[PDB]
């Protein structure tokens, strides 16, 4: 019952170092390669190097020497990936994907991590600044921006929960160090301005501000 | 560095549609070519291997074909879980490429943006911070374009555009567009049209405002 | 031991050599192989002696998108062209004692031979088995064989 479990998200700084992990499980960990691969957000996947665990046999694709080592933990069924220097353009998703047995050279990638995120980023946390939108055939539109934060994700209702239907939650996107995002609820005329409707920004920067309108 | 092209970048359909995808590699690499689907948010699969040897698990309805440098993915009767991108990789010739990949959409009929245009707030304006937003919620199709100017003519000096993937409920696409700057390059005040353009027709529509009500 | 005369054979095994997508060698099927000529023929060579020995010269070549076997052969790529026992039942290697035959070819073509040798290429990584030596013998106690 073959399945790979990567490590958690990292956060980390330009020059810093970073070591991602694969526990696998359900197959003989030592027996198959196991290929590591990044996808870019935008883009496509770039392989970046295989190792079998039964010694250590470790390849590398050009553009991937010197900044990606792989190891592997026989009796843990563990294999790694360590990468140094990180840069602007190392940030990306990273799988680890089997692949097939010792002399196999043409084998496709069997199963796949559920992938791991590693954003490289000199910026701090800090805490989203909210702000309130405001302009009938009739479903009035209504945005609530929120600007100047850092790290993602951040998260965005509208009246607590008690509204979801014209509500759209742009994707983040860089603008400085910092993101910003925008949504948008549409709604008759009757309902508003004649009741509240407040949006709800939340990070995990423990904070949180909710927005009315008028 | 063997160069694989997938063709096209993106392919409208429709459920139950048949459907052909299409890689050609650089030189010839045989039949070592596999094929991947990946969902958004998810980890890629092997949906054919060598190029037409079919894999357990996979439903009937994928098949591969091709021989050489010409290969192609064909989906016999399309389902709503096929929306995906599809990545071709060659495993011949050193290193092991993947092409850029092709995406799927839905196909529906055609819409308009409704255009909503925004002034800074009174907390913006505060903080010397302003920034002016416009939304175009729920159009299709996807390729857009759009203009912001200022007593007539172009400004362009940073806006930043985002844009929403095809939605699961009225399969169309949102796109808001954003026009950050200081105040006093803003009480410096004129006109703020933001212009959209679409397929849909050739109403540049726009809505603006100078200082409010 | 003691001859009147000893034919030493010298074959030369170009070996080809590629590497998969991910990294894999893999060892070109027809990589050369050439035997000294002999009368009218080229293709096999019969030991007209009471004693031989056998010299194996190896040269491996590197490849891309082509087949241009231009390039050095480094990094695991490399190689080194070795004989193998293919389904006849002497070795070719040092088993102690000697072989002994009433006569001994060896063949690049597959024609009336009495079995093969599987050529290889050995390298840190693997070995890949990538002509055939056929080879027409007779058991006998006139020639022999010496290493090697
Ligand atoms: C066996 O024959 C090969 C040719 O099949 C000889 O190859 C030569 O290799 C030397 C270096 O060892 C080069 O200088 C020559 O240019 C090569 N000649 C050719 C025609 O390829 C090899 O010398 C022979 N080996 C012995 C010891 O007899
Ligand atoms: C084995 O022999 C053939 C020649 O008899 C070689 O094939 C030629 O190789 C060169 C480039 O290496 C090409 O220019 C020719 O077009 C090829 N001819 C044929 C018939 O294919 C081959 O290179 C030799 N193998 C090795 C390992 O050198």
């Amino acid at each position: 019952q073959v399945q790979l479990q990567q490590s958690g998200p990292e956060l980390v700084k330009p020059g810093a170092s970073v070591k991602i992990s694969c526990k696998a499980s359900g197959y003989a960990f030592s027996s198959s390669w196991m290929n590591w691969v990044k996808q870019r957000p935008g883009q496509g996947l770039e392989w970046i190097g295989r190792i079998y665990p039964g010694d250590g046999e470790t390849n590398y694709s050009e553009k991937f020497k010197g900044k990606a080592t792989l190891t592997a933990d026989k009796s843990s069924s563990t294999a790694y990936m360590h990468l140094s220097s990180l840069t602007s353009v190392d940030s990306a998703v990273y799988f680890c994907a089997r692949g097939g047995y010792r002399y196999d050279p043409y084998y496709a990638m069997d199963y796949w991590g559920q992938g791991t995120s590693v954003t490289v980023s000199s910026a701090k946390t800090t805490a989203p600044s909210v702000y309130p939108l405001a302009p009938t055939g009739s479903s009035v539109t209504l945005g609530c921006l929120v600007k100047g934060y850092f790290p993602e994700p951040v998260t965005l209702t509208w009246n607590s929960g008690s509204l979801s239907s014209g509500v759209h939650t742009f994707p983040a996107v860089l603008q400085s160090d910092l993101y910003t995002l925008s949504s948008s609820v549409t709604v008759t005329s009757s309902t508003w301005p004649s009741q509240s409707i407040t949006c709800n920004v939340a990070h995990p920067a423990s904070s949180t501000k909710v927005d009315k309108k008028i | 560095d063997i160069l694989l092209t997938q063709s096209p970048a993106i392919l409208s359909v429709s459920p139950g549609e048949r459907v052909s995808l299409s890689c050609r590699a650089s030189q010839s690499i045989g039949t070592s070519i596999h094929w991947y689907q990946q969902r958004t948010n998810g980890s890629p699969r092997p949906l054919i291997k060598y190029a037409s040897e079919s894999i357990s698990g996979i439903p009937s309805r994928f098949s591969g074909s091709g021989s050489g440098t010409d290969f192609t993915l064909n989906i016999n009767s399309v389902e709503s879980e096929d929306i995906a991108d599809y990545f071709c990789q060659q495993t011949d010739s050193w290193p092991t490429t993947f092409g850029a990949g092709t995406k799927l959409e839905l196909k529906r009929a055609d819409a308009a943006p409704t255009v909503s245009i925004f002034p800074p707030s009174s907390e913006q304006l505060t903080s010397g911070g302003a920034s002016v937003v416009c939304f175009l919620n729920n159009f299709y199709p996807k390729d857009i374009n759009v203009k912001w100017k200022i007593d007539g003519s172009e400004r362009q000096n940073g806006v930043l555009n985002s844009w929403t993937d095809q939605d699961s409920k009225d399969s169309t696409y949102s796109m808001s567009s954003t026009l950050t700057l200081t105040k006093d390059e803003y009480e410096r005040h004129n006109s703020y049209t933001c212009e959209a353009t679409h397929k849909t027709s050739t109403s540049p529509i726009v809505k603006s405002f100078n200082r409010n009500e | 031991p003691s001859f009147y005369t000893h034919t030493i054979v010298n074959i030369t095994i170009d070996l080809g050599m590629k590497r998969s997508g991910y990294g894999q060698p893999i060892a070109s099927t027809l990589s050369n192989i050439t035997l000294p000529m002999q009368d009218n023929n080229t293709d096999v060579y019969c030991i007209r002696s009471d004693q031989f020995s056998v010299y194996v010269h190896s040269t491996c070549k590197s490849s891309l998108w082509d087949n241009i076997f231009k390039r050095n052969c480094t990094d695991v790529l490399d190689a080194t062209a070795v004989i193998k026992t293919g389904t006849c039942p002497f070795s070719f290697d040092k088993l102690n004692n000697y072989l002994t035959f009433n006569k001994f070819c060896l063949s690049l073509s597959p024609v009336g031979a009495n079995c093969k040798f599987d050529v290889a290429a050995r390298t840190r990584t693997n070995e890949q088995v990538v002509r055939s030596l056929y080879v027409i013998y007779e058991e006998g106690d006139n020639i022999v064989l010496v290493p090697r």
